[PDB]
């Protein structure tokens, strides 16, 4: 997917909050402060509004019979449909 | 002649137009029905490509 | 996943039926007495997984279960060149080999007496199909083991697996011979009985025909059960013909027998064969034509049960149902069902669209044919009733002759009273009568609860 | 440097487990049975450091702890020609040699007894590891040795290792034959007591499974626990395979198990092994495909775990991890994911997204193999309820009865109460019912 601009931009920004999550699970050795709750709010909000746009891309990547390969990665993260069933936005973490 | 049907496998490949392009592979074709039934009668907004590819090619 | 059938055999009769009939969907699928696929098998069009299982990577076992009451067939199965074909968890043996003595009322005691090792193995045959349509039982209805054993199964297959179809192959009693067993009628009645309230289908294999034809068309001045059998074997082969070689339509045993069952009652089908021929007619292809079948599966000397000329009732056929294997042209299809239909040569109940159905099939290349072109008939035909009729006959012969009562009073079934046989009798009258009712533009309201 | 993993061997069946584990981990890596690597042990692909220690440049030593309060079992593994190739300085053995007497309070007594022999083997064993990820323990919950000790070392290693990880190799007990330790069940509750506060994940081995599986699917009429103890070192070596061929992926322990284990709780682990054939079924090598190969996973017969069927409960698997080793094309493992989606083969958790993970491993270069694909399956399921409900139930049976409680009085850890028994057993029974919910849609507010 590197040639996929768009695609590999959004993988781009969703591990860099990946980073960020994990520096902010890294900081709080306890459970987390208001700051790191804060922090982790504010990354399942983005989180959410970057995997709705991640299965709209792969949606969209279907509607156009682009990539195969993509549809089956998409296949493997719905395997249980759960992300099928989530609408293709990463489960709420829940606190 | 000879080079389509060697190179490009024109009869095969009408032949294969036969069997599934013309349903000619009516068995296959009852399977995916079948399986497609629940699928099928679901609103075509929650259809993904993607599971319809796979349940065809379970099918075959 | 294709549709699996599992096959039953029960009784003396339904095993031997079932053996052959192994033997035949071997010998079509090239599938070796062992259970291996032969080497000229190579034509991977036909469903196996509907009627056979794959036992290793190479040896496909059929979805057949072997069921007697006797050990001595079962014995005889095993003692065979196809004991390798068949899933040995699918044998089923009585241990007391002593059978059911003729009494349908025993066969289902004893069917009751092993319901839970038979149905644990039916349940566990059932996981092993992906998309199991149904069972295949292969049974008498006139003695004891494969009657009141086939009531029995029908009876606990139907509780059990009420959303799985259960066929029968129903060997119905000889109406020409003289039955030995006064209580056939009886073991007839009970089995009747299971077929109108637990069974959805049942073939009638009337050994009366059986035995006519053999003489008659086989010339076999004493015609063996083996006859019949191989006779049965080929009939059940051109039955799994379209199962054997897929194509655009028909594809499925449901979707093949839909179109032949208008009403839960109208469920009691004909059966015809062609072409009858000797082993020795081998040598001559005839350029049999569509409508030269058709003619000759018109006939009724060519219709694989022999039915009583009538004269009180105007018997119809309901339906027909042609399965034809071979080179058939659909042009010629064509022209011969308009000149078959302008020649009125059939009469349909009146009361609803009805004709011919006719399926063109291709031969089994596994198999090599001694003819061109063969064909099956399926036929609702209303003069099926004075065949019923006169099994009714003899049950009511019997239950006013009390003939062999004292045995089947032996058995829990019939030990109190024979309200059994009664209700088999009083829905086997409805039965005829809405037969007749079904020859007849009245049969509009024939069955309507204000009729 | 790799992340080395000490292999502790714990009671009878536990010390019968290690043995035949570093027999299984010699043959896999050439090492002759002085640690030494065969000359013709020339492939250095695979990671012995992980799980063994290099003596030197050429000698691999097996980093396994052999530990028995019974000295036969002990000295029965020093009398076997793979003496030599455990580091000596790894091996603590009790002294008295009279064991625990099928005794957990006996065993945990023992272990404290043992206690600064014990953590001085431990922390002996730490400082030769570079980068040491943990230890693992080999022992049966059902004895007193391997069991009471089991409990004991555990409680002793998360105090003293609270930063390092705990992985278990635990022998369960058979549930299908009658146990002649009534108090196996306490054994049993204790073990899982200090699996659930003080171990990590729990790596379950029923004895009532290896005797299913060697009996039904071995076709093995009367198994032998050597028997049984060699097929689970096998499994654990096909387990290991990903970790001494180092790839791309699952390249630490901690890695691989940290995908099978989403709660604390949920350390309950299920097996399976690939290719499955009956002893006697070796001869047909199969050319199973990646979809065929899982087809044949996806048969009970196949899975390394004989889990009850619950009836009640709509068990599904929490997680899958397929290891496949061997020649495996990966478009066919793709067509394998999607048919066994399609086909709903497996049932997941419906709370939470799930699938079955595939890693693809190669074989160790040292041990040639007899089959072209290998595969180890990994699964959370919920349907391992069935057996924790099955010892919850025998646990509740034992101490309503106060069976071979006597014999735990006579030890301290017992000797007033069997207390810790019964608050085991409830843990346990929170932990079926939990399992089960696991098994619903209802999982997503577990815990809540």
């Amino acid at each position: 997917f590197i040639l996929l601009k768009p695609v590999f931009h959004c993988l781009n920004e969703i591990l860099d909050l990946c980073h960020s999550f994990c520096s902010l699970v890294s900081q709080n050795l306890g459970p987390l402060d208001e700051r790191g709750a804060a922090q982790l709010s504010i990354l399942v909000k983005g989180f959410s509004r970057q995997s709705s746009l991640l299965f709209k891309i792969l949606s969209s990547v279907r509607n156009h019979q682009i990539n195969s390969d993509l549809a089956q990665l998409l296949l493997r993260l719905d395997y249980n449909k759960y992300y099928t069933q989530a609408g293709g936005t990463l489960g709420s973490f829940g606190m | 002649l000879d080079v389509l049907n060697k190179k490009y496998s024109l009869l095969d490949h009408m032949q294969a137009m036969r069997r599934y392009l013309l349903l000619g592979q009516g068995d296959f074709i009852r399977h995916l029905m079948d399986l497609l039934k629940p699928e099928l009668v679901r609103p075509a907004t929650t259809l993904y490509q993607h599971n319809l590819t796979g349940i065809l090619e379970t099918a075959v | 996943m294709p549709r699996e059938i599992i096959t039953l055999q029960l009784g003396q009769c339904g095993n031997q039926i079932g053996f052959e009939f192994w033997k035949q969907l071997c010998a079509e699928h090239g599938i070796s007495p062992e259970g291996i696929v032969e080497e000229f098998a190579t034509e991977g069009t036909d469903r196996k997984d509907v009627f056979f299982y794959q036992a290793d990577d190479e040896h496909y076992i059929p979805r057949a279960v072997l069921l007697d009451l006797e050990p001595r067939v079962i014995h005889s199965i095993l003692n065979s060149p196809y004991a390798k074909l068949y899933n040995p968890e699918n044998i089923y043996l009585s241990e007391h080999g002593g059978g059911a003595g003729n009494n349908w009322a025993s066969g289902f005691s004893q069917g009751e007496k092993i319901h839970e090792d038979i149905f644990d193995i039916i349940d566990r045959e059932a996981d092993g199909s992906d998309s199991l349509e149904g069972f295949v039982l292969c049974h008498s209805i006139a003695g004891g083991t494969g009657s009141g054993l086939g009531s029995y199964l029908l009876e606990r297959l139907n509780d059990r697996y009420p959303k799985k179809l259960v066929q029968t192959y129903s060997v119905f009693p000889n109406q020409d011979e003289m039955s030995d067993v006064v209580v056939q009628p009886y073991n007839s009645l009970l089995t009747l009985k299971r077929l109108t309230q637990n069974a959805d289908c049942v073939v009638v294999l009337d050994n009366t025909a059986l035995n006519r034809i053999a003489t008659d068309r086989l010339h076999i001045q004493n015609p063996s059960f083996s006859q019949i059998n191989q006779l049965v074997s080929t009939i059940m082969s051109a039955s799994t013909t379209t199962l054997r070689y897929p194509g655009y339509m028909n594809n499925d045993l449901i979707g093949l027998i839909a179109s032949l069952i208008p009403t839960p009652r109208l469920h009691f089908l004909m059966t015809g064969y062609t072409p009858l021929t000797t082993d020795q007619s081998v040598a001559s292809v005839r350029k049999t034509t569509v409508l030269d079948v058709m003619r000759r599966l018109l006939q009724p000397k060519n219709v694989m049960v022999s039915t009583g000329r009538d004269r009180q009732t105007n018997h119809c056929y309901i339906a027909i149902l042609n399965i034809i294997q071979g080179e058939v042209d659909p042009t010629q299809v064509h022209k011969s069902l308009q000149r078959i239909r302008e020649r009125k040569l059939a009469n349909f109940i009146p009361w609803g669209p009805a004709s011919i159905q006719v399926a063109l099939s291709r031969k089994s290349p596994y198999l090599p044919s001694a003819h061109r072109v063969s064909g099956l008939m399926m036929a609702n035909h209303t003069s099926i009733s004075s065949l019923f009729e006169r099994t009714c006959r003899q049950y009511d012969k019997l239950r006013k002759r009390e003939a062999f009562l004292e045995q089947f009073r032996k058995e829990d079934m019939f030990k109190d009273n024979f309200d059994e046989m009664d209700t088999s009798r009083e829905i086997v009258q409805q039965l005829i009568d809405e037969y007749h009712a079904a020859t007849r533009p009245d049969y509009i309201s024939w069955g309507t609860q204000e009729q």
